[PDB]
Formats: C-alpha cells, structure tokens, sequence
C-alpha cells in the first residue's frame, strides 16, 4: 500500500525547485488543504498488535 | 510577369495518412510533469492529408480550400517550397495575404492582389558561375491596397543541392481567428525517400497577424524558354483542422510529448 | 480501519491571498467553520476507529 | 491577545473545556513589494492614434499597432474631451496598473447615435456591416464629437458607411470591396439597375446637424493580459529583484505574494508564466532579466491551541501543525502574520514533533497515558 | 467569472465590478467544499 | 420611512460631472473635491 502525505513535516526543499513540480502533494497544501498525522504510530500499532 | 507553366505529365491524386502529427502548444503558458485537456482547432489522429509533389515531370500547385484552418507541412530538400496565397477570390475584388521566402527577405503582406493563374517563383540553374540565381518571381500583377506590409532584416538562404531522400520536415498550421491569422510551426531533420514521417513533435508558435480579412483558400508557391523547366524535388501535405478535445502530455521538461485525440 | 485525517483552511482555499476575497466570504458566515467541524469531527474520530 | 483568547473568541465562549482546539492559520506576511515591468522608456504614439490629421471611414477601419512602448492611460481617462470611455475586461483606472501583449488601435469615424453599436454583442447596420467586436472583447471603446475638426456646411461626403452586405461580416473583419449589391431576386451586371446599389454611403456631415447626426471620431483600443510576454506597460517603475523572501511581486500586472527563487524551469522563448495544477502561477520570467523565477506561498501552516481547562489554568502551548522548528523562530513578529500573539516566540521549552513545532510545553523522558493528543505518538497533559 | 484566478480579477477591476467576479468564485469554491465535506462525512461512515 | 441623522450637501458642478457624484466613481470631481463612500446610503439630486 503506498500512501500519500503522512503529515509527516514539509520542509520548502522538497516542496520548490525540482520537487515542486512532479507534486500534486504541495499543489493540494498550497491551497490550505493539510493532511494530519494519526495519533498512534505505526510502530505502536505493531506494539499493539 | 505572368506564364502558364503547361510542361508537365497527368496523375491522380494523392493521399497520406497523418498518423500523430499537428499538436501545438494551444497557449502560451509553460506546464511541466501534468496531462492537460483542451479543445482547439486540431488536426485530427490518423486522417487523410491530401499529397502533392514536385518531380524532375510534375509540379501541382493548386487552389485549396481553407476551412477552418489547415496543418501544412513538407518533407523537403533544396528550399523548394517558398510562400503562401491566402484569401477568399484571390482577384482584387477582396484582399488577400502574400507570405513570400525569396532568396533575401521573408515578405509578409496583405492587399487587393491580382494573382497568376498558376503562381510560383524561380532560379537560374547550375549556370556557369556554379551558383544558382533566383530571378522569378511570378505571383501578382497589381497590389492595389496594401492593409499591411513586413519585409525581414535581410539573409541568404541557399538554392542548391542533391541528395536521395529528404533532409528536413518543415511543419506548419494556419487558423484565421477573429481577425487574427495564427502560426504555428516546427523544424526537424530527417532521412525519408517519398512519405510524410511516422512519429510526434509539437509545433510551437511563431506569428500572428492581424490582417482582418476573409480567407476561404489558399495556394502554396514553389520555386522552379517561358516553359519547358526541371522542377527539383519536394513533397508537401495539406491537412484540414477540425474543433476537437485533446489531452496533451507534458514531460518533465514542460515539452508537450505525447498527445490523445478524444474522438 | 481508518483514513488519511484532514484540515482544509476554507478561507485559504477560497480566498487565497485576498482581505477582499475574505471580506466577502465573512457575508456567507458560519460557512467557514461548519466546514471545520465537520473536518475535525472525522479527523477525530480515525483515533477513536 | 493571546493564543487562549483566540480560542475563547474561535469557540465564541469566555470559558474552555480540557482539550486541544484548531485556530486562525499562521501565514508570513509580505517583507516588501516587488514591482518588474520591461524597461522600455519612449511614450506610446498617441498624438499620431487621437490627433492624426484626418480619420478612416468606418468601412475602412485603419488598424494601428502599439508596441515597444510605455502608456499613460491617465493622460487619455481623465480628459473631458472624451464624450464615452468605456471599458469591457479591465476598470479604466487599472490601466496604469497594469501590462498588455499585444495592442491594436482601431481608427474610424461615425454618427453619434452609432456610438452605442460599437460596444461588443450590439447589432445594427454598423456592428452588422462594417465594424464588429468579438463577444468576449477585453479593451474599451473611446468616442468624441468631431464636428469642429472634420465638418463642413454642405457635408464632408469623406467619411462612409457600408449600407448593404450579402451576410454579416465576422469579429474584426474589414471589407473594402466595391461589388454591386442586388436588394431585387434578379441577377445585374455593369455598374447600375432597378433595386440595385452601390454598396457604401458617405454621412450628410454638416456643423448645422442636429446632435447624434454629428460625426464622432472612435478609436478602439483591443489589448490582450496577462498571458503572454508583454510589450506595453503601464508608467510604474520598476523595484530592485530580490530572491529566498516573502514580497508582494507584480511581474507585468501579475500581482501576488510570494518567495521568489532561482528556477531550473525551461521556458521555450514564447513563455511567460508557468502555472500549477490548481491554474495559479508557480513560475515567471522576469521582464528585466531573462531568467525563470519559481513562486511559492509564503510559510502557513494551522495553529491548534493545547490548554487544561479554563477552570483549571490559563496556561496553553501552540502547535504549528506541518512545520519545522527552524520556520517557528523565523516567524518573528517584527514583521507582519495572519496572528499577533508572538510572545511564545521565546522557546527554550519548544519541541519537533512529527506533527510539527511544538512551543509552551515541556518534553519530558517518562511516558504517561494519552490525556490531549498531538499526533505522531505526542500527547500533553497539565501536571505538578 | 472574468478569470479562475482571484488575483487576475483584482489585476484588472475595481472595488464594484471585482466583487460581481468575485462573489461567484466564492459562490462555486464553497459549493466545492460542501460537496467534498459531504463525501468525506459519508466515506467516513464507510470507514467507521 | 424614517431617518437618524440626515444631511443635504449642496453643491455646483459641471453637467457632464454629475455622473461622477455617483458612489464608487472616479474623475478630478470624485478624486479631488467630493468623494461619496462605496456603501453610500442616500440620493443624489440635480437639475441645470
Ligand atoms: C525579395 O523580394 C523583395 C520584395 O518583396 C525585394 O526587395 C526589394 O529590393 C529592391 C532592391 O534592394 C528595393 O529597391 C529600392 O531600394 C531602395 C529603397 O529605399 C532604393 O535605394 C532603391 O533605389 C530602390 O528604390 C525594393 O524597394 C525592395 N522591395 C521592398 C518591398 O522593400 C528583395 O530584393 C528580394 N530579394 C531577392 C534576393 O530577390
Ligand atoms: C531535460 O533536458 C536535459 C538536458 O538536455 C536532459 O538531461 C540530459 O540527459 C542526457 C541523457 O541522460 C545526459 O547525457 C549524458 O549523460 C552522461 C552524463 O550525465 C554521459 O556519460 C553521457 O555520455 C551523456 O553525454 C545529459 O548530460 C543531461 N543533461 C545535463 C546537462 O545534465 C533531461 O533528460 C531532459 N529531461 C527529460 C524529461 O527529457
Ligand atoms: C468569405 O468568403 C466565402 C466565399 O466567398 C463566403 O461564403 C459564401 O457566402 C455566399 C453568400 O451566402 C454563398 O452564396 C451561395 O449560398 C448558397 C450555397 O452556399 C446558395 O443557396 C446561394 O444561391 C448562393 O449562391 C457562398 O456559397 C459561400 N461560399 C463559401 C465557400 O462559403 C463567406 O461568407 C465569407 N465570409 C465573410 C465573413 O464574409
Ligand atoms: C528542520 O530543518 C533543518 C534545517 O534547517 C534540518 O536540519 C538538517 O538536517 C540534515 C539531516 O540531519 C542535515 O544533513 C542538515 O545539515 C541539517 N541542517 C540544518 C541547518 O539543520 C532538520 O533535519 C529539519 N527537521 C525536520 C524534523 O524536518
Ligand atoms: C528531554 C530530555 O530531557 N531528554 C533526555 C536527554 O536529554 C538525555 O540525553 C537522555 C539520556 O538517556 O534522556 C532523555
Ligand atoms: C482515407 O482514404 C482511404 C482511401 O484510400 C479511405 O478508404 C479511408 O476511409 C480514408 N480514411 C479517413 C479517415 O479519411
Ligand atoms: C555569373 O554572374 C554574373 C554576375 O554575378 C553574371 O553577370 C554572369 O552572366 C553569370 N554567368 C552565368 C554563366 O550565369
Ligand atoms: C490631443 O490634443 C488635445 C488638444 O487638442 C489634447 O488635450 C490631448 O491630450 C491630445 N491627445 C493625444 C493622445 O495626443
Ligand atoms: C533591460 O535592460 C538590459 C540592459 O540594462 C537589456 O539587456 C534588456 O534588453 C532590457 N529589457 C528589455 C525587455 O529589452
Ligand atoms: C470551577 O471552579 C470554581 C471555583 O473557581 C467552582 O466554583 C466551580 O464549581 C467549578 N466548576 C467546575 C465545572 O469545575
């Protein structure tokens, strides 16, 4: 399963330049659209289970 | 001056089918890694161009329609094709648009033309010096109110060469819009013997003059005692744009690489 | 199990970069945060799921 | 005030509940304005366009190009000698404002009650036979009675109309031709017959005419925006370029706040602006120097205020959700953000989640249960 | 609207023809939001 | 209807002026020596 922006921190070098362009990802948070993080990690979902 | 230039031999016509060619970039704005829809007058996927050809023997230079825009593009050697007529009856009862590649200057302008019957431009071949001269040049006999007029600052292009297949695609489209008469075009070089080329390329924009006339056809201009001649060897298409829906791929490098025609 | 949580800013995506276009958007009211709650309440309830 | 008073009016309530609460995005605010227009100097030629000598009739409209220059619409808006200046794809006062790729002046003369024909979708033998504006026109029409300068007492017979047409002509099409007009289901040849015309007419312009049957000079002005690289401008200087900021940029009209940043973009040579999957511009070229420079917003992100209860304590921590540490600090309130509060901006108990900048709480070693949840693992809680 | 863009329209026109463009930007963006916010309250049910 | 506080100006200018007394307009008279505001609530009235 391959997932689409974690929440996991952006920082502008991975968001303009080269990876501002082949990125759906920053035209979505550009215009106030965030995805959050969950609460539970999936390490400590693999703790759980 | 005016001739009609009758030395030449009976075929029927040709055809040829466009495979993915005639996509260009419909606005001036850059995208880059993105597949983008849009509809314009484009020339349809895998349609029949119309064909013609300059041999030794045969030289068709007609009057074609121009609806709705057309695609033009030739698979060339030797600076054969030259110019264009355009309009609606071409005999100074209504303006007219002359686009001319002489042998100095690109001239580009617009007038109540009275055109030749059979129109085209003309060199002295091989002749002692071993340079070969324009010094035809049979298109109107009047220009009778001249709208607008360009002439380019000044070059020379070459008028000599043989080889046995081709070496350049020139590719075109012409759309008169609104009063505005739209050029789109591309350069690439080639080796093919007699066939318009497999394959893409996008044409980028070039000029768009805003010559506010009617254009219901047009008439392309080849370069060549009043008759009998060796016309050198060229091959052009005509193809007519239809309003569709393409979606047009951008590489990553913002070049418009790959296209679908929705219909 | 659950869902990627996310927050839209309404008045980032509506109004991006205009007090004019904000100024408007105050004419329409609650709007903007019934938006947020909704959001929330989803984003929320992916840690109770 | 403060990021708990934010809350209480977010809430619309002077008293909170134990929880963590989403707030009013924090957004840096432009340092600057940038202003980047061509650096052309030369006036456009409008003594030639509205004080030429004499005008084209309106069957044989004169088109003019304006190029390679600087305008003053300024100049022309605010003179009382304009009887109509109207507009139909910009307001008249954001001309100065404002940058054009391409500008053609059309030039004619007609009636006074013909003004109103000229305005895009009107109908009637002028917009119908001789002079017709596109739909989705963007310019603005200009008209002033001529009379004194053009007018003569038995009629000035040099300035005509089209009456007659087999169809009507297309947007921005111009018909000089002569040909007979046949009113009667007969064919004719020659020069003349029974219900047969010569096409054109020339007005009965004369300064003892009645107003509206007096003739009025038009020039049309039918500029295109904000889409391609420009070679007209409004008079507005050029600033200094700067780069790795927030500014307020207008590169040729195109207004909008970003951080500006050297671009490895490769715009062909026809290209000017370069836009997102959202159709916003995320890159241009810079009119003064002929390099790409990308456009991002400015950093933002949303604020979500973590507080015990208000009947416990008026302490609270701020996280900047999706943002790093290093951003926080930047967001110093020398300048101006979305929110004022910057007082938390002293840290040394600040802290990186994965869920972003932490800042009003301490990090501690021993783990508790989960009481206000932050993300990514991070909880807060109120304790001795 | 004159043009998608909110800053194209501000470009271009003043305090009275700007908010007749604008309020329909407004107009179709909230719709767009509501119709998003009502699929993800109905997803979120699928979910749950 | 009814009204709080109400206040006449009065005034001469140019007849090809009186369109620029309108809120929201623009022109030496509206820039320079009477400016209504753009949420203007009133009646502007003239005659030659
Ligand atoms: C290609 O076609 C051109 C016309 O379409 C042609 O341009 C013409 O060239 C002659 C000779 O240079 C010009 O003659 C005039 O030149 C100057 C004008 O100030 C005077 O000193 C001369 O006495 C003479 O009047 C024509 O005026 C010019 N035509 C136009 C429309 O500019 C080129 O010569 C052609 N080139 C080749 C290689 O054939
Ligand atoms: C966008 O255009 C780029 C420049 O034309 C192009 O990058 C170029 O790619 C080629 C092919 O991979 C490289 O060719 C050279 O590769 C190595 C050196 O990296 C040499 O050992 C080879 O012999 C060969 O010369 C170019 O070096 C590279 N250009 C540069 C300056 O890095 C991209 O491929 C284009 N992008 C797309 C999507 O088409
Ligand atoms: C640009 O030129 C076009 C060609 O001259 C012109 O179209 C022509 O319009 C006339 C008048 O309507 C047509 O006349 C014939 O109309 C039908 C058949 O089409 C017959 O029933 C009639 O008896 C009459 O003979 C022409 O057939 C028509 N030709 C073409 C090729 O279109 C355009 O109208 C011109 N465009 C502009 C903007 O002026
Ligand atoms: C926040 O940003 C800073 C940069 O300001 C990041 O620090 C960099 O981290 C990498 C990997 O450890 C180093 O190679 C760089 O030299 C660091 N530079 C600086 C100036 O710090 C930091 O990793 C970022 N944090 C998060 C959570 O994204
Ligand atoms: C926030 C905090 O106090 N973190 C400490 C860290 O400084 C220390 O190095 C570590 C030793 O194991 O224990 C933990
Ligand atoms: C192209 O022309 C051929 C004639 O050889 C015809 O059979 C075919 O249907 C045509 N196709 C199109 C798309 O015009
Ligand atoms: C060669 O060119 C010169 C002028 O450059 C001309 O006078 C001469 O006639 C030419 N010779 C031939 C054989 O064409
Ligand atoms: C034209 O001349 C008048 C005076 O006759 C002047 O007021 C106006 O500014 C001039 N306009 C232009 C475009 O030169
Ligand atoms: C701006 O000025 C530089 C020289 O100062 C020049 O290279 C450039 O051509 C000028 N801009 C334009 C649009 O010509
Ligand atoms: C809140 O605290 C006050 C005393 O400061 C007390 O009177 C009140 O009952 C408390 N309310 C709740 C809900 O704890």
């Amino acid at each position: 399963v391959t997932l689409a922006d974690a929440g996991f921190i952006k920082q502008y070098g991975d968001c303009l330049g080269d990876i501002a362009a082949r990125d759906l990802i920053c035209a979505q948070k550009f215009n106030g659209l965030t995805v959050l993080p969950p609460l539970l990690t999936d390490e400590m979902i693999a703790q759980y289970t | 001056q005016c001739v009609n230039l009758t030395t030449r031999t009976q075929l029927p016509p040709a055809y040829t089918n466009s495979f993915t060619r005639g996509v260009y970039y419909p606005d001036k704005v850059f995208r880059s890694s993105v597949l983008h829809s849009t509809q314009d007058l484009f020339l349809p996927f895998f349609s029949n161009v119309t064909w013609f050809h300059a041999i030794h023997k045969r030289f068709d230079n007609p009057v074609l329609p121009f609806n709705d825009g057309v695609y033009f593009a030739s698979t060339e050697k030797s600076n054969i094709i030259r110019g264009w007529i355009f309009g609606t009856t071409l005999d100074s009862k209504t303006q007219s648009l002359l686009i001319v590649n002489n042998a100095t200057n690109v001239v580009i302008k617009v007038c109540e033309f009275q055109f030749c019957n059979d129109p085209f431009l003309g060199v002295y071949y091989h002749k002692n010096n071993k340079s070969w001269m324009e010094s035809e040049f049979r298109v109107y006999s009047s220009a009778n109110n001249c709208t607008f007029e360009y002439v380019s600052q000044p070059f020379l292009m070459d008028l000599e060469g043989k080889q046995g297949n081709f070496k350049n695609l020139r590719e075109f489209v012409f759309k008169n819009i609104d009063g505005y008469f739209k050029i789109y075009s591309k350069h690439t070089p080639i080796n093919l013997v007699r066939d318009l080329p497999q394959g893409f390329s996008a044409l980028e924009p070039l000029v768009d003059l805003p010559i506010g006339i009617n254009i219901t056809r047009f008439q392309t201009l080849l370069a060549l005692s009043s008759s009998g001649w060796t016309a050198g060897a060229a091959a052009y298409y005509v193809g007519y744009l239809q309003p569709r829906t393409f979606l047009l791929k951008y590489n990553e490098n913002g070049t418009i690489t790959d296209a679908v025609d929705c219909a | 199990v659950s869902m990627t949580k996310t927050s839209v800013d309404c008045t980032m995506y509506i109004c991006g970069d205009s007090t004019e276009c904000s100024n408007l958007l105050l004419q329409y009211g609650s709007f903007c945060t019934q938006l947020n709650r909704a959001l929330t309440g989803i984003a929320v309830e992916q840690d109770k799921n | 005030l403060d990021p708990l008073s934010e809350t209480k009016c977010t809430l619309k309530s002077f008293t909170v509940e134990k929880g963590i609460y989403q707030t009013s995005n924090f957004r840096v605010q432009p340092t600057e304005s940038i202003v980047r227009f061509p650096n052309i100097t030369n006036l456009c030629p409008f003594g030639e366009v509205f004080n030429a000598t004499r005008f084209a009739s309106v069957y044989a409209w004169n088109r003019k190009r304006i190029s390679n220059c600087v305008a003053d619409y300024s100049v022309l808006y605010n003179s009382a000698s304009f009887s109509t200046f109207k507009c139909y794809g910009v307001s008249p006062t954001k001309l100065n404002d404002l940058c054009f790729t391409n500008v053609y002046a059309d030039s004619f003369v007609i009636r006074g009650d013909e003004v109103r024909q000229i305005a895009p979708g009107q109908t009637g033998k002028i917009a119908d036979y001789n002079y017709k504006l596109p739909d989705d026109f963007t310019g603005c029409v200009i008209a002033w009675n001529s009379n004194n300068l053009d007018s003569k007492v038995g009629g000035n017979y040099n300035y005509l109309y089209r009456l007659f047409r087999k169809s009507n002509l297309k947007p921005f099409e111009r018909d000089i031709s002569t040909e007979i007009y046949q009113a009667g289901s007969t064919p004719c040849n020659g020069v003349e017959g029974f219900n047969c015309y010569f096409p054109l007419q020339s007005y009965g312009f004369q300064p003892t005419n009645g107003v509206g049957y007096q003739p009025y000079r038009v020039v049309v002005l039918s500029f295109e925006l904000l889409h391609a690289p420009a070679t007209v401008c409004g008079p507005k200087k050029s600033t200094n370029l700067v780069k790795n900021k927030c500014v307020n940029f207008n590169f040729n009209g195109l207004t909008g706040t970003g951080v500006l940043t050297e671009s490895n973009k490769k715009f062909l040579p026809f290209q000017q602006f370069g836009r997102d999957i959202a159709d916003t511009t995320d890159a241009v070229r810079d009119p003064q120097t002929l390099e790409i420079l990308d456009i991002t917003p400015c950093s933002f992100g949303g604020v979500s205020v973590i507080t015990p209860g208000t009947n416990t304590s008026n302490q609270v921590a701020v996280l900047y959700q999706g943002v790093n540490c290093t951003e926080v600090p930047v967001a110093i309130h020398a300048d101006q953000l979305t929110p004022t509060w910057r007082v938390y901006s002293t840290g040394s108990n600040v802290f990186q989640t994965r869920a972003g900048c932490l800042i009003g709480a301490e990090h501690v070693n021993n783990s508790y249960e989960c009481d206000i949840p932050i993300g990514a693992g991070i909880c807060a809680s109120y304790q001795t | 609207a004159i043009s998608s863009v909110l800053n194209d329209i501000l470009s271009r026109l003043d305090k009275v023809e700007a908010e007749v463009q604008i309020d329909r930007l407004i107009t179709g963006r909230l719709q767009s939001l509501q119709t998003y916010v009502t699929q993800q309250l109905i997803r979120a049910a699928e979910i749950r």
